[PDB]
């Protein structure tokens, strides 16, 4: 695995801490997280740059926590934070040292208590693909660019719409990934060798045996297709990917038409 | 060492003639094809290679039943991914050396091709060539496994008529030792070419062969993803005071691939649905969002074979989920709502997701309108969990997938457990769901589609920072975990150990506890 | 017997070695035990356990293994022979297979351990199974300096053991394997002795406890003893090493740099509660400080509470000019302190009324008392990153830490009764096995406390190879033991070793 990938496809943007609730009654409850391991293992600052799984998109974010509490009425509940993962230039996030700060609209006091948490992604607002902030201010351990490719070579992508905030727009929020989940467990499952640069990858769609593209996974774990267009072009995503060989990084694979 | 057992079970002078291996099929095949001969020159242990003769056994119970092949060796049927055909006699040994206080015959016959399969009663299996052999022998009993057989050579694949040897158990398994305890002689099968084995036309090596025993991830059963709730597990355990065969739904799937019920394979789509929303405010309950249900990917839900779209809650309760509704309000535009959906039938009810249609509800004040649209739902919170299945139609019998089951005497279920988010007023512990199989099983089942040989698997789990064995279940070919656990308080298991199969067992197979 | 063709091995080798060395015609007639050459099946194990694992060498035999010294290379065969010890009323057998010089790792399943050239023994044997130990190469003869790939002997358990048991013991069937040179053993070339080799046995300092020196205060040890109350499995970062030779997060060589730390004096008044100094840390040799794998510089304190360091204070004020004064150091969080060591900043306070006129400089701190101590990690950063190392286990079940309790001055208000901090190792310890740097052999040593002067023993305990002592305790009540013995290696074990009740 490379960065703060997990294996499980249940771990993904989400962390799990130790929460601590003091500001009481300024804004509401304004909570702290020390995180761990989702697996429950205490976490230790190394290589990755987060725990595992932890979101790596920019933008506020909103999460779904259990709130053990102590009014009378109701001792469990789930309740809505306000996490701010993009830059911000002023924030007293550090997922990187194992502190990570929530907060809450509430008028009120509502008091809970200093359990554990399993925290979840709920809905994104203002989503940017950048780099958060890791440290509060300084830099991290991360996985390099997506790169290089050939003369004439671009990023399939795989693309998921998300649940979003929005006041103005009515369009759907893309997020873009290399290679879905079943694709990295199905790796650090069974573990392969390499033998050279790149796989040849060949799309054909299970109806009719017609061949979609034809692409180079590359030995980094993402996908290369030689498209010289000029706009998007997608797919249908009822193929299925075999793989054909490997292949040198020269190799030149055959042009899709847009 | 003593010798108040049974010498040596000396091959009786079984009544068969010998059989021409390689040297009909020779002058048929397009090739020279010779396999090492240094396969010949030791006994290795089959894949089918391990049973086990309990005391609650009885006289006629089939302890092995297997067909002459290359599924005989694990480095024949290594061997042939590369060739299309076979011919030849093989040398079984049977390793039966029970203790010095037990007593008990095993009869093992040769039972010729197109022999119907089935019963084979026990007044019957002495008609064949066999031969009668002691629990307790010391050496191994060398016994011969003729190709008789109508053609030149068998292809390759199962569906050839051919010799098998059947073993029966004679006479049942008793002992004289004087204290609490009845042993458990417990066999192994050893297997060799014989002199004129031959495999027959190289062929491209395919791995997707009827050979090639099921393999599991190695993935600690604690990364995992939970197959009835998206979370993941939070540790395996045995449980003898829990409803012993369950209906459960999803997670269910059988070995050779083909799931069960309503299980998907992507972990996203369980506890979720998708579907087309028709938002209604009322004055009372607030909105009535109608939902028609199609499938997480895209396509119509047609009403077939599944109780639900795949992946419907497959449980009882109060479902809290969260849906990204569109609002005709200006300010905003795009809002996750959270509504409220029964799943039990709680005396009343007008949700039939078999017919493709649920009922949720939220109760707001203002007469909130919001774009009708279609939709994604996730849960978020369940209140009043109820582990049992929900009306998938009105009040209807719906096609369901089978209770998990049934165990022999003294098997429990293995039970991965997560925990849910849930809303309880007076309750503070934590409501458990368990799975029979995690989610990682199921999309390691269906994209392999392995050839199942006959009813159950074998497993181990070894410990990964001692390399310990914990203990040995059982895997059903139906797609659950039975260990022998005799206790009554609810045994819990390290859960970093990775699972291991072993080989295939029938049903019969005692486990040690 | 076995399916191997017979393997050429001094023949191979004599043409490009200078000399063939023979060995003591008397050493190819004894069966010598093999080091980890020891198992016991109970009937409660699995099939598929596996009971040894041992790789031909010169380190199966302790003749070959301290004649191996003397030379350069090695080839040749073994003759190993196990010896299994069942009655005729068992029932189980044990399969011994010879593993080629590669074929990776994994769980071996019972599946495939028949696979290998193997001998199938059943558990109720009388006479002592004997087989070969064949040396595959892909080389003309090994180098006795540098392990290498050679072929193993694996044991596993075939089929499970079937047995009656009264009470107690309950009749686990005991096996031992025993090595001796086949007839063309040799070594290669004579070189001058080395005394650095790699089968060289973990020695142990003799020198008793009480005589030792405590790692995580600087003071004498004053007793060890177990004590299944407090945290079983502690962080503590002082005394922490390797018994191959690698130190642990903050654990210095010395004793004298225990809770001590050598600072840039940056000196300056202020009219609060008193005179505060802010010390930028540096290694105590004087070499400049970075932050990086240790959680603070060497020696740094590692407990929790109010320390008070001394000096170096030179005042320019007339009447004295060096002078020792004491500070104030705050430890645990307390929601209020720039307590940051790992970037290389401490803040200390004294409570003066006056400006104390102290020329900057370059100071090192000596504790003086501890007020409020707390067995928990302090704050290396103020709520950040830790590289620390890791809690002190796994241990067994039923099994405690062995710990050296000294006890520190304390400043107290409300009682008088000593404190004990204590460690996992004497300060000794560390300096040996950091100067020494052995080779480890498997998992975990053998101690054996004993008495220098009655000659009997007290306790057998067990030395993890990650630098800590375990102990089978079955009660409850510190149990504490006299402290005027001798630690005495005996063997390496594996980590399942079950010790003996003390
Ligand atoms: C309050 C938690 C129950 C909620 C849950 O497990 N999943 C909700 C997410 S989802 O909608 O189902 O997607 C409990 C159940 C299991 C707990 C966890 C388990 O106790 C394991 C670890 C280890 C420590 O207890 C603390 C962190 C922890 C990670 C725990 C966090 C938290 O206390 C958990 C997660
Ligand atoms: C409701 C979706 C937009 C909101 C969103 O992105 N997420 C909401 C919850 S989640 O994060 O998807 O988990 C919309 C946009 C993409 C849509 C999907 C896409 O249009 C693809 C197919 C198209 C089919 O006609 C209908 C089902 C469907 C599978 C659509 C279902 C659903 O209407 C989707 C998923
Ligand atoms: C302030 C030091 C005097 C010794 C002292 O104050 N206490 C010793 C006992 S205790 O621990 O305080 O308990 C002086 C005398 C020896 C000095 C050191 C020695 O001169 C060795 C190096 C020399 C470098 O030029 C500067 C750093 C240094 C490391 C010096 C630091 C500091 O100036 C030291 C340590």
């Amino acid at each position: 695995l490379l960065g703060t990938t997990p294996i499980s496809g249940s771990w993904v943007s989400c962390f799990a801490a130790e929460a601590a609730y003091e500001f009481q009654s300024g804004t509401g409850e304004v909570a702290t997280f020390t995180l761990i391991e989702q697996d429950g293992s205490a976490y230790v600052p190394g290589d990755r740059a987060a725990p595992l799984g932890y979101p790596d998109f920019s933008g506020q974010l909103e999460i779904e926590v259990q709130t053990e509490t102590t009014k009378t009425g109701d001792k469990l509940k789930v309740t809505t934070f306000e996490m701010i993962l993009g830059p911000t230039t002023n924030a007293d996030q550090a997922p990187y040292q194992g502190r990570v700060f929530a907060s809450v609209t509430a008028a009120a006091s509502l008091d809970l208590v200093d359990g554990r948490v399993r925290a979840v992604p709920r809905s994104i607002y203002g989503f940017q693909d950048t780099i958060p902030e890791y440290n509060d201010g300084l830099l991290v351990p991360l996985a390099p660019p997506i790169g290089p490719f050939l003369p004439g070579e671009v990023l399939l992508r795989f693309r998921t719409y998300m649940r979003q905030i929005d006041t103005a727009d009515a369009a759907a929020e893309a997020i873009d990934c290399a290679l879905p989940q079943e694709f990295v467990s199905w790796f650090a499952s069974n573990a392969f060798t390499v033998q050279s640069e790149a796989l040849l990858l060949r799309y054909r769609n299970t109806l009719t045996g017609q061949l979609l593209f034809e692409c180079k996974l590359y030995n980094e774990g993402y996908i290369a297709l030689s498209y010289s267009g000029s706009g998007p072009l997608t797919f249908p995503t009822d193929g299925i990917f075999e793989v054909v060989s490997w292949v040198p990084r020269l190799y030149q694979l055959a042009s899709v038409g847009s | 060492s003593g010798q108040d057992l049974v010498p040596a079970a000396v091959e009786q002078a079984v009544p068969i003639q010998p059989v021409a291996g390689a040297a009909l099929a020779a002058p048929a095949a397009g090739q020279i094809n010779q396999i090492d001969p240094w396969i010949f020159q030791n006994f290795v242990q089959c894949p089918l290679g391990e049973f086990s003769i309990s005391p609650r056994n009885t006289p006629g119970e089939i302890l092995f039943d297997l067909a002459l092949g290359p599924g005989l060796n694990p480095y024949l049927a290594h061997l042939s991914a590369m060739y299309t055909g076979w011919v030849g006699n093989m040398e079984v040994q049977l390793v039966l050396a029970g203790n010095a206080f037990t007593a008990g015959k095993v009869v093992v016959a040769l039972v010729p091709p197109y022999f119907p399969k089935g019963s084979l009663t026990t007044a019957q299996i002495t008609c064949f060539p066999h031969v009668m052999c002691d629990v307790r022998t010391l050496e191994p009993i060398q016994l011969p496994l003729l190709d008789v057989r109508r053609v030149l050579w068998h292809a390759t694949q199962d569906q050839e008529e051919s010799m098998r040897l059947v073993c029966m158990l004679y006479t049942p398994l008793r002992t004289n030792s004087p204290g609490d305890e009845s042993f458990v002689v417990s066999g192994r099968l050893l297997s060799k070419p014989a002199a004129d084995f031959n495999f027959v036309y190289l062929t491209p090596p395919i791995e997707r062969t009827i050979y090639r025993m099921v393999d599991l991830p190695v993935i600690q059963p604690r990364l995992c993803t939970h197959a009835r709730w998206p979370a993941p597990v939070y540790g395996l355990l045995v449980d003898p005071s829990l409803p012993s065969n369950p209906q459960w739904q999803n997670g269910r799937v059988h070995v050779d691939g083909t799931l069960l019920g309503t299980t998907p394979i992507s972990g996203s789509w369980v506890s979720c649905f998708a579907a087309e929303a028709a938002y209604e405010f009322q004055s009372g309950t607030g909105e009535v969002a109608t939902f028609t249900l199609i499938e997480q990917d895209g396509s119509a839900y047609v009403p077939g074979d599944r109780a639900a779209p795949l992946g419907y809650p497959d449980f009882s309760g109060q479902l809290e989920i969260e849906v990204q509704t569109e609002t005709t309000k200006t300010g905003d535009k795009l809002k996750v709502t959270t509504f409220e959906m029964i799943l039990g039938p709680t005396t009343n009810a007008d949700q039939a997701p078999y017919q493709g249609r649920v009922f949720a509800s939220v109760t707001a004040a203002a007469s909130l309108d919001l774009v009708d649209g279609r939709v994604r739902a996730v849960p978020r919170s369940i209140y009043g969990f109820q582990d049992t299945i929900p009306e998938y139609n009105d009040g209807l019998l719906v096609p369901l997938a089978p209770p998990i089951g049934p165990f022999l005497p003294g098997e429990v279920l293995l039970r991965f457990r997560t925990y849910m988010r849930q809303i309880d007023t007076a309750d503070a512990a934590a409501e458990a769901i368990d799975c029979a199989l995690p989610q990682e099983f199921v999309s390691w089942f269906a994209s392999n589609a392995f050839t199942v040989q006959s009813e159950a698997l074998l497993l181990r789990y070894r410990n990964t920072l001692t390399g310990q064995l914990l203990f040995e279940c059982k895997l059903y070919n139906e797609g659950y975990i039975a260990l022998s656990y005799s206790g009554s308080g609810p045994l819990t298991f390290p859960t970093d150990g990775i699972f291991e199969v072993v080989s295939w067992v029938p049903r019969l197979y005692q486990l040690a506890s």
